[PDB]
């Protein structure tokens, strides 16, 4: 059993999405979303009892479900997206499970669909700029590397050479609707003037490649 | 209309313990109550529902009970694949409503963050802005405080934290803290010192630097 979803959107703020899960051999679907360090929170879904949509509170107003039955295809368009719209919603078929005292029962139940991210933000696709974090037993350098949209960068040291004592940190997005995440690693403070020090920034989605030289300050 | 809370919000604990969680509703829920684990970036999983049923497929170390307002799950013999959040949910036909989440990490002991402070580069700054950073490496448990002080002035709403996963080797977290200035307001002042507490430290740790030295 497979629970096919649509593909990640950005969208403008104001604007509305519709994302679509597709069952593999019709159910009952139902929509969660989890926003960046949030919880899950459920969004709405078709009733397995009625046949018709049920809508969180906080939704409702705002949100249709939808379902072609002939192509076995349940949709979710939200409407007047905010920036914490933003978030990963995930498809589940909502299966009716047990019956007490002739009151029947549903469940969102496994597999869940893959999750489809949908990004609201008015901010252009761009690449980064990358700055040192210089150094200073064990040493500490890294690299900054800001402004960038969409996620993700990567970041590997000395061409992935150096991956021991390394932490890239997770994004985080800035009040400018960019992101930022640093990287650093830590080497001994011996090595530091004959060894030398490079990160490999790659933002696919600007096709940026851009290579800095971490050293000490004159 | 009802709300579903949890605690703790967070739990350490070592593989083979004993671990139970809590659930409360807001008003009587019945028996009407599921518990989910998720990974992180990850659809969750069903574990149990009707309080205590376990859903096919999940392994019997999971149990749940209660009813009404109070709920628990229990794990008999937490295992190396336990370490997740875990929801709590009631459900009925009009709607899911999910708890807030409880979050099961590895323990360790104490160990104290090494702290490094660096200034912003001379190229951000011919830019405009300067970025101040603060790392705290390596450090258990997660609870740690970063405050950046300027000429001694306490400073609030101007930094943002990152934190890393526990790490898979040696179950520590990293931390970073960036301090975000404009070039003329970076200017105005001379000492820049990040100060972090942490209960593997006695007494806080702060690094600083003097602007332009």
């Amino acid at each position: 059993v497979q629970l096919v979803q649509s593909g990640a959107e950005v969208k403008k703020p104001g604007s509305s999405v519709k994302v679509s899960c597709t069952t593999s051999g019709n159910y009952a679907i139902s929509w969660v979303r989890q926003a960046p360090g949030q919880g899950l929170e459920w969004v709405g879904g078709m009733s397995p009892i009625s046949n018709t949509p049920k809508y969180a509170q906080k939704f409702q107003g705002r949100v249709t479900i939808t379902a072609d039955e002939s192509t076995s295809t349940t949709y979710m368009e939200l409407s007047s997206l905010r920036p914490e719209d933003t978030a990963v919603y995930y498809c589940a078929r909502d299966l009716l499970k047990y019956c007490g005292g002739g009151n029947c029962h549903s469940l969102l139940v496994d597999p869940w669909g893959q999750g489809t991210l949908v990004t609201v933000s008015s901010a252009s696709t761009k690449g980064p700029s990358v700055f040192p974090l210089a150094p200073s037993g064990t040493a500490a350098l890294g690299c900054l590397v800001k402004d960038y949209f969409p996620e993700p960068v990567t970041v590997s040291w000395n061409s992935g050479a150096l991956t021991s004592g390394v932490h890239t940190f997770p994004a985080v997005l800035q009040s400018s609707g960019l992101y930022s995440l640093s990287s650093v690693v830590t080497v001994p403070s011996s090595s530091l003037g004959t060894q030398t020090y490079i990160c490999n920034v790659n933002h696919k989605p600007s096709n940026t490649k851009v290579d800095k030289r971490v050293e000490p300050k004159s | 209309d009802i709300v579903m809370t949890q605690s703790p919000s967070t739990l350490s604990a070592s593989v083979g313990d004993r671990v139970t969680i809590s659930c409360r509703a807001s008003q009587s829920i019945s028996s009407w109550l599921a518990w989910y684990q998720q990974k992180p970036g990850r659809a969750p999983k069903l574990l149990i529902y009707k309080a205590s049923s376990l859903e096919t497929g999940v392994p019997s170390r999971f149990s749940g009970s209660g009813s009404g307002t109070e709920f628990t799950l229990t794990i008999s013999s937490l295992q190396p694949d336990d370490f997740a959040t875990y929801y709590c949910q009631h459900y009925n036909t009009y709607l899911f409503t999910f708890g807030p989440g409880t979050k099961v990490d590895l323990k360790r002991t104490v160990a104290a963050p090494s702290v490094f402070i660096f200034p912003p580069s001379d190229e951000q700054l011919k830019s405009g802005t300067a970025s101040v950073v603060c790392l705290l490496n390596n450090f258990y448990p997660r609870e740690a405080k970063v405050q950046w002080k300027v000429d001694n002035a306490l400073q609030s709403g101007n930094s943002q934290e990152s934190v890393t996963e526990q790490d898979s080797k040696d179950s520590t977290y990293s931390l970073s803290s960036t301090l975000t200035l404009s070039k003329a307001d970076y200017e105005k002042h001379k000492v820049y010192a990040c100060e972090v507490t942490h209960q593997g430290l006695s007494s806080p740790v702060t690094k600083s630097f003097n602007r332009g030295e």
